[PDB]
């Protein structure tokens, strides 16, 4: 229900108009929603990949990145929200009426492109987090559209982030990771191991199944909430970290301001660009062409996807299990720099 | 980083004792003629070249710096890299390295002018002929009354 | 009437059938006269007149050896030099030589590499200031907050022209190789410590008044050196003018007036052509090209009662070749 | 002995080998240590044939040209003979992602650009390596050496040394790179050009 | 799947200058190409139809006809290939280069002594050739690689107005009521055939599909691979020919016509197979569907465009490397053109 592990070949073959950059998936219906480098924004069907659905030119630069989130409130509908080096957050609705797209608003204010742009709802208020080539992590607020908080927490430029309720966490071009409790915008603990620059980094959500990695250690790490968080580097290699309790607004611990990696990943051949999470499985792209499938509990491959796309692989994406609300679905969908996009079924 | 290494400030730094003893020497030189026949075939194999008839010439196997001659690429790349060691040769510079700027400024140059020329010809020549065939439909209206 | 409109395009639809006839001929030949115009634009800006014509013989031979075809009348003037430029450049200041007028054209059409204005006579940093109006600044090496005012004029993004380019200063090595770093909308260019802003209108000229002179190898390998020297024909007329201006200013001024007229008349009969060509591409009309025409004709006839006063100042030139050859 | 440790380098970097592949290896060291101060291309041309004959003499094998031999870690983890295609389009891709990071410029890849590239490679990834690259003007030396800093981690730093300057800030500059390389342990690689001496 | 129907209702209704005369798609992307009577080429996207892609000036006279084709190298990378065929005595290929979509133009054809109505683009193992018919009466058959000629032979007396092409065999329909089977390289009538009495438009070959109108019949058949033809006329009919074996360098012996279909009511412009239908036009505006097995029309299409229709095109669904897309693209002479999907 959980442990599977995909075939050696990929189920489909998904075309685009140009290099891939990012690829996201439906949590209910079975559709894939495909970036582009050259702009564009499509939106495939996992059983008829023939013809796309819908899709649209919104910047003129490259959208960078993208996620989904099918919202739910107390009192329900599907938003992705698009990053691009256009400067510009656009966010946008998918009906599935008439199975088009529909932009709502514009999110202004960086002075660069951005690079990462991620979204998660709570108690009914749901935010946009975002960080760009100005070091500064903005989050905006999505129903009332203004900013909420500003900080910048790296001497050099981040490029991807990730949130787990209040926390977020940023790796970035200086080879540092760094977290920062965002309600109250001060950092807590850096990262350091690394001599090139962060590609992807986002946290261990805990399952309740057993999983080494995924689980608490004291009852102190249980009410945070997270223990675990994992970077990927241009170094060839995946590093899982240990982040330091903080002493709690939360206030920093200058005795245990540093953090541990835990476990260092090694077998890749050039830069890992993303990574994903599936139960005791570390899925992991990179630029060798091929696919990986650490495991957590030994980290030892599993399985080569060798030659998967003929050029770099920029992007992979799975559906998270430790959401409620999503069903973790046996289906992840990759995309590369030629020009295609795979999706693996069953 | 050493552009003429005959000057007496290039020659104290390579017949310096220890910067010679610990320095790798990597003598880049001058390019060579397959390097400049490669770099302006993958810069102009992108322009709208070959679209007139073309007969290959009669040269020799050593006159010739590219592949066989086929098409019009080959031709132009053939004579702007033998204008170029010409015009070098030409100007008496010796044992002095030769630097390519030149040849790449105007090879941009030339893919600049030809584009803009090309869209400027076809322009006019639809614009000639669409007006003759306005002239002779009124001609034939005129001729209908 | 429709006629009549029939009947009075006879001349410009000999001329389209000619234009059709020629089209084989002047694209067959494109590649070569291309190939010849970039060569002028890139290798031939620093060399004297008899050197330009002994590698522009050797390229003819070596561009015929090889099966491509150009054009037998080929002239860079024709090909690259635009009327309404010239124009402009000759009310800017620059003389009616013709070698003035190639080295003009090479300079005003390299815009991916700065130029080198070699100048000894001191005059181009005024036609080149008077081309782009007051807007302009002039800028040495040899003064004090050299490097705050060309930030500033980067920032503003006025045209500069830099004399004294013999005494280089390589803190702005980042604007001749012309390497961008692109942030969005915006363009950045590290000059000494602090990067600037390019307002995207910036022009650089480099203006030196010293023949023989130092400069860095950085530096002439990427900038476009073009010389400037009084060739005989320069000197000559000249001389000419000099003395006419000396003997008949009324008559001269005259001359310089129908001249005037009669380069600006050739150009609106360029210019109503091709206003033509475009209004009956798009196809009232019949009244407006009537009026068409009519101003064509009215054009003619100026310059056919024009045509009655050169042999005067043919006879003038002859007279005064002498002065000038001596 | 710079020959006998590059193939140290190269044999402790390296997969399992046999023997063509050792011949391989020791005749690439020996071009990148004798061959490459060379000029003339009769010069290269007698090197080459020297070492057939060498090769053929004392080791009783493919084609041994410099464009034909390609050894890098750039394609893997290990200091393996790569093929060609392959690693120029790696290149390309490389040198785009350069490009929209650090500063555009239009060069085109090509087969002696790529050798130039694997042997700066190769000589700054040596312990106190530095090189001495000599070549004409606007022929790629100084952007190359940025693009392969910045393939191996490596900081760019670039003496600010123009007219009305002196020794001493000549001292400050090297004061300030010698202080980020050593408290700072961030590796440097500095480029000093002809004009700023 | 491959038993689509079109619906009765156009999903795109795309405008342009002046009339389509051909029209073609994009095999991997949904990306639509048509030209015009002033020589000008627009790329569609099909989501964003009101602005062109791109837009070029192929040609200074009207575009007759084009053909695209992606290239397959097994070394080297691909592209898709443009060829467009005018009245200016010239054939150019262009490559579409999908980055930035804009046009790129590779190389020129020239050497036909009149105008040129059709060319096709076909892929060898590892290399890629192109065919030609003109008013001069001649067949010319090119190479996009080199681009010199490699064969000219003049098979009929009147002018070839349709040539299709499979491996080496060439079937060419001219002006004259017959058609004519011929062999590539060494350039010899095959077979001949008659039954027409009105200029031929549109001919083409009738693959394999692994039914009644797909199947070889003998092994004798299978082996060569070649066993039907289709073939339209001003006629108002649609005739569907047997080819006749010849003696294999095969050496030639005439066509049998195997059916015929009868009900349009103006001259038909373009034939398209797509698996066991056939869709045709013809100028009193209708566009038609065919069954082959059955052998009668099944559904219709008029009003499509106020002034004549001109072409279609559906994807190939005999070539491993090209999808048969469930969708349909047509255009008419009223500056129109239609674009079904799903
Ligand atoms: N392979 C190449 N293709 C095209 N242009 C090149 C190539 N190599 C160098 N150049 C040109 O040379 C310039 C960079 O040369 P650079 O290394 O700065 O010279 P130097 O070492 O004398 O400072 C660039 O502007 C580029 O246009």
């Amino acid at each position: 229900v959980l442990k599977w592990i995909p075939r050696n070949l990929p189920s489909c073959l998904i075309n685009v108009e140009s290099s891939v950059t990012s690829v996201k998936l439906h949590p209910n219906l079975p559709i894939v929603f495909v970036a582009t480098d050259h702009g564009k924004l499509y939106a495939f069907d996992l059983f008829n990949y023939t013809i796309p659905l819908a899709s649209l030119q919104s910047h003129t630069k490259a959208i960078t990145s993208m996620d989904v989130l099918f919202t739910n409130y107390t009192n329900n509908y599907l938003v992705i929200v698009t990053a691009s080096k256009d400067l510009q957050i656009h966010v946008f609705k998918w009906v599935s009426e008439e199975c088009k797209f529909q932009q709502i608003r514009s999110l202004l204010g960086h002075e660069h492109i951005v690079s990462a742009v991620k979204i998660w709802q709570k108690n009914n208020d749901v935010h946009i987090a975002s960080c760009s080539r100005d070091q500064t992590v903005k989050i905006w607020d999505f129903h009332n559209g203004w900013s909420l908080k500003t900080f910048q927490p790296h001497s050099q430029w981040v490029r991807s982030i990730d949130v787990l309720g209040d926390y977020i966490i940023s790796g970035s071009h200086d080879t540092t990771l760094r977290l920062t409790h965002w309600p109250s915008g001060n950092g807590l603990s850096v990262g350091t191991g690394h001599e090139f620059p962060i590609e992807k980094v986002k946290f261990i959500h805990f399952i309740e199944d057993e999983i080494r990695f995924r689980t608490p250690s004291t009852d102190r790490y249980k009410n945070w909430g997270m223990q675990y968080c994992v970077s990927a580097s241009r170094d060839r290699t995946i590093k899982i970290w240990e982040i330091p309790l903080p002493t709690l607004a939360p206030i920093p611990n200058p005795t245990d301001s540093n953090f541990r990696c835990v476990l260092t990943l090694k077998g890749h051949l050039s830069w890992v660009r993303d990574i994903s999470i599936r139960g005791q499985y570390l899925f992991s792209c990179a630029d060798d062409k091929s696919v990986r499938c650490w495991d957590l509990n030994t980290g030892q491959c599993l399985h080569v996807w060798e030659k998967l796309h003929t050029g770099f692989v920029n992007c992979l994406d799975l559906d998270v299990d430790f959401d409620s609300n999503v069903t973790p679905r046996q289906m992840m969908v990759t995309g590369g720099l030629d020009c295609k996009s795979n999706v693996f079924m069953r | 980083t050493i552009c003429d290494p005959t000057n007496n400030k290039s020659s104290a730094m390579i017949s310096s004792p220890a910067l010679f003893n610990r320095c790798i020497i990597n003598w880049m030189g001058d390019w060579d003629t397959k390097t400049m026949s490669q770099v302006a075939n993958n810069m102009v194999d992108v322009v709208p070249m070959e679209f007139t008839d073309f007969i290959v010439p009669e040269v020799n196997k050593e006159l010739v710096f590219t592949e066989p001659i086929q098409t019009i690429r080959d031709a132009v790349v053939n004579i702007l890299i033998h204008f170029d060691r010409n015009f070098y040769q030409k100007m008496k510079v010796g044992v002095n390295p030769r630097s390519p700027g030149y040849f790449i400024d105007g090879l941009r140059a030339l893919v600049k002018l030809v584009t803009a020329k090309y869209q400027d010809l076809q322009e006019n020549q639809r614009f000639v002929n669409v007006g003759l065939e306005k002239l002779n439909e009124s001609v034939l209206k005129v001729n209908e009354l | 009437r429709s006629i009549s409109l029939v009947k009075s395009l006879t001349f410009e639809k000999e001329r389209w059938l000619n234009t059709t006839k020629q089209f084989s001929k002047t694209s067959q030949e494109l590649i070569g006269n291309c190939i010849i115009s970039s060569i002028y634009e890139t290798y031939f800006g620093h060399l004297n007149e008899r050197e330009r014509g002994d590698m522009l013989v050797i390229l003819k031979r070596l561009l015929g050896k090889f099966a491509v075809k150009y054009d037998v009348n080929y002239r860079f003037i024709d090909y690259l030099v635009t009327l309404d430029e010239k124009m402009k450049w000759l009310e800017c200041g620059l003389d009616k030589n013709d070698y003035f007028l190639e080295n003009m054209s090479i300079v005003m059409n390299s815009q991916d590499a700065v130029p080198f204005l070699l100048d000894p006579s001191s005059h181009m940093i005024t036609v080149i200031s008077n081309y782009y109006g007051n807007k302009t600044v002039l800028l040495s090496f040899l003064e004090e907050g050299f490097v705050k005012r060309l930030e500033n004029a980067v920032r503003f993004g006025s045209v500069v022209i830099i004399q004294d380019g013999e005494f280089f200063d390589p803190i702005i090595s980042r604007l001749i190789s012309r390497e961008f770093n692109h942030a969005g909308n915006r363009v950045t260019v590290e000059i000494g410590d602090h990067e600037v802003d390019v307002s995207g209108d910036f022009k650089l000229f480099i203006h030196s008044c010293d023949p023989s002179g130092d400069i860095p190898i950085f530096l002439r390998s990427r900038v476009r050196l073009v010389h400037f020297v009084t060739n005989k024909e320069s000197i000559e007329t000249r001389i000419f003018d000099i003395t006419l201006t000396e003997e008949n200013a009324e008559m001269q001024r005259k001359r310089e007036d129908l001249i005037k007229l009669n380069t600006e008349y050739r150009l609106k009969l360029k210019n109503l052509e091709k206003r033509l060509l475009e209004e009956l591409n798009n196809s009232e009309l019949m009244v407006t090209l009537n009026n068409l025409k009519k101003e064509a004709m009215n054009i003619e006839k100026k310059l056919s009662e024009s045509e009655e006063f050169f042999p005067q100042f043919d006879n003038l030139v002859e007279e005064y070749s002498i002065i000038g050859k001596h | 002995t710079r020959l006998v440790r590059g193939v140290y380098t190269a044999i402790n970097t390296g997969p399992r080998q046999t023997l063509r592949s050792l011949i391989r290896l020791w005749a690439y060291e020996a071009w990148r240590i004798f061959a490459d101060r060379l000029v003339g291309v009769k010069e290269k041309n007698s090197f080459e044939q020297l070492l057939y004959e060498t090769v053929d003499k004392y080791l009783p094998l493919g084609n041994i040209s410099s464009t034909s031999l390609l050894f890098s870690g750039l394609l893997s983890l290990d200091f393996k003979e790569v093929n060609k295609t392959d690693l120029v389009n790696f290149i390309e891709e490389r040198f785009k992602t350069f490009c929209d990071e650090e500063l555009e410029v239009p060069m085109v890849i090509h087969e002696s650009m790529v050798d130039h590239i694997l042997r700066i490679d190769r000589a700054l990834k040596q312990v106190q390596g530095h090189m001495m690259l000599i070549g004409a003007s606007r022929t790629g030396k100084t952007i190359l050496t940025r693009f392969v800093a910045w393939l191996n981690g490596l900081k760019i730093v670039q003496p600010k040394i123009h007219r009305h300057s002196n020794l001493s800030d000549f001292d400050m500059i090297l004061k300030k790179a010698i202080s980020d390389c050593s408290l700072k342990e961030s590796r440097t690689c500095l480029i000093i050009d002809e004009s700023n001496i």
